[PDB]
């Protein structure tokens, strides 16, 4: 029925340097600082914009 | 000759090595100056001491977590 899966280390290793294009090299949510979805509820309550942010 | 005195507070900057520089143009606009700059033994991030009005140190914390990524923090 191939629902649930579980691997080893060096495969994740694998799997994980195959993939660098699509991922990001983020460590911490020190990004994302007035970015996030909390702060885009706020600015959608106020009507005010974040520059970069959604209207 | 009376003269009015305001606050002056005390700040410390954690942040990595690359945005000092940033620290020091923000820290530039708002009537401050560094007094101190060192690098932590053990680890990459530095700290700048410095002080500044109070009056002045209105949104300084979200400016320096918006021009330097996010990645400087102040108390």
């Amino acid at each position: 029925t191939y629902q649930r899966w579980q691997f080893t280390l060096p495969m994740m290793s694998t799997l994980y340097r195959l993939a660098n294009q699509l991922l990001t090299d983020l460590v911490d949510d020190n990004y994302f600082y007035l970015f996030d979805l909390k702060a885009f509820f706020t600015s959608k309550a106020l009507n005010m914009a974040i520059p970069g942010g959604p209207k | 000759t009376p003269r009015l005195m305001e606050p002056y507070y005390f700040v410390e900057v954690q942040a990595p090595a690359d945005c000092v520089s940033a620290v020091y143009t923000v820290l530039a606009r708002r009537r401050g100056h560094v007094t101190q700059d060192a690098p932590i033994p053990g680890s990459p991030l530095y700290t700048i001491k410095a002080f500044i009005p109070a009056i002045d140190s209105f949104g300084f914390e979200t400016d320096l977590r918006t021009h330097t990524q996010g990645q400087a923090f102040s108390l």
